[PDB]
């Protein structure tokens, strides 16, 4: 069948920019029965545009479609920071009515250094044999960010997992939780529980801790 | 205004057999070719089958046909995914979709999760993250960890829907043993504290689990 291949696969641009997004075709898309979608997270996709240059009904017209026969183009000309998405072209001259496989935007902000809180685990939880313990990176920017779990001093690994969210639609930024398991009885043979924190927006790593049942 | 909802998601074991549903409003219903379009996780989108108007001819992709039935029903305006045979490769959001032309997509559907694993349903348990006067600025931080749980989704609101600002609720992560996991949060003020309850309420349809966990500061 028909591939369709999209590129660049990430792009990152600031607010009023302009972003250009290619689609190519292994074939001849006859007509121009070509479609762009926006797909926003946890959300249904929205078409475009339609005809390689149509714009569906409620499309802003900063959103506009070109090309012709094996090579199209979406630009978006003055983004916005609702406009973090990822963009799918897609063929419709032919079943399957194929799709590219994406360009993921995300719009850029200014550098913003996490808040950071730490969360013992509940005694609920502590009498069911395990006890989680939870990190929270909250409103930060860019993504990338490192956190790193102390217990009595000592570096854990293996024990923790993450968990991202998608960059948020208004001011642009991430959130992040990290989660500490451990059994019940591990949890109560150590005393002082840290989370150290390293990003970008922090002259220096951040570091919270509790000590275990103190308060 | 013209809405496609679909209903049906949820587990199925591998060789078993589902049926999706989509009910329609808006529009004249037996005057446009639907569509099923679905999204693996993480993944593009799928194009999966394709009905005329009158429900009489139908066509599939490649991975599903003889295995899927599409049927429409233009008195109920209904239409029906009949899936058979399932396999782990099927895992996805499905999409109930409108066609126009010889085949874009001008509307769609919030969209149903499948998922195909031999595991079995379970319930979250919910506990409190709780807020401390103390250890919090920049000012005040609280949630709810929604453990163990099988198979997504999970929906958390606060407060039955009274409270969105502030909150994320972190995309969940499967854990070694194969139970799903997450944690929702919300940034509060200090000073209402012990004035203002804060509650999430949890649901988890496939399991028929509804929970709601006031959080609270410890003493």
């Amino acid at each position: 069948d028909i591939v369709m291949t999209q590129s660049p696969d990430t792009l990152s641009l600031s607010p009023g920019e302009r972003a250009t997004l290619s689609c190519r075709a292994s074939q001849i898309i006859s007509s121009n029965y070509l479609a762009w979608y926006q797909q926003q997270p946890g959300q249904a996709p929205r078409l475009l545009i339609y005809g390689a240059s149509s714009r569906a009904t409620g499309i802003p017209d900063r959103f506009s479609g070109s090309g012709s026969a094996t090579d199209f183009t979406l630009t978006i000309s003055r983004l916005e920071p609702e406009d973090f998405a990822v963009y799918y072209c897609q063929q419709y001259g032919t079943s399957p009515r194929t799709f590219g496989q994406g360009t993921k935007l995300e719009i850029k902000r200014t550098v913003a250094a996490p808040s950071v809180f730490i969360f013992p685990p509940s005694d609920e939880q502590l009498k069911s044999g395990t006890a989680s313990v939870v990190c929270l990176l909250n409103n930060f920017y860019p993504r990338e960010a490192k956190v790193q779990w102390k217990v009595d001093n000592a570096l854990q690994s293996g024990n923790s997992q993450e968990s991202v969210t998608e960059q948020d639609s208004k001011d642009s930024t991430y959130s992040l939780s990290s989660t500490l398991t451990l059994s019940k009885a591990d949890y109560e043979k150590h005393k002082v529980y840290a989370c150290e924190v390293t990003h970008q927006g922090l002259s220096s790593p951040v570091t919270k801790s509790f000590n275990r049942g103190e308060c | 205004q013209v809405q496609l909802v679909e209903s049906g998601g949820g587990l199925v074991q591998p060789g078993g057999s589902l049926r999706l549903s989509c009910a329609a409003s808006g529009f004249t219903f037996s005057s446009y070719w639907m569509h099923w379009v679905r999204q693996a996780p993480g993944k593009g989108l799928v194009w999966v089958s394709r009905i005329n108007s009158d429900g009489s001819d139908t066509n599939y992709a490649d991975s599903v046909k003889g295995r899927f039935t599409f049927s429409r029903d233009n008195a109920k305006n209904t239409l029906y995914l009949q899936m058979t045979s399932l396999r782990a490769e099927d895992t996805a959001i499905y999409y109930c979709t409108r066609g126009r032309s010889y085949g874009f997509f001008d509307y769609w559907g919030q969209g149903a999760l499948v998922t195909v694993s031999s595991a079995s349903t379970k319930g979250p348990s919910v506990f409190p993250l709780a807020p401390s006067s103390k250890s919090t600025s920049g000012t005040a931080a609280l949630g709810c960890l929604v453990k163990d749980y099988f198979p997504e989704p999970v929906t958390v609101s606060w407060n039955s829907g009274a409270l969105t600002s502030g909150v994320h609720t972190f995309p969940a992560v499967l854990q070694s043993s194969g139970l799903y996991s997450l944690s929702s949060v919300v940034t509060v003020p200090s000073s209402s504290l012990g004035t203002q309850t804060y509650i999430c309420n949890v649901n988890h349809k496939p399991s028929n689990t509804k929970v709601d966990k006031r959080v609270e500061p410890k003493s």
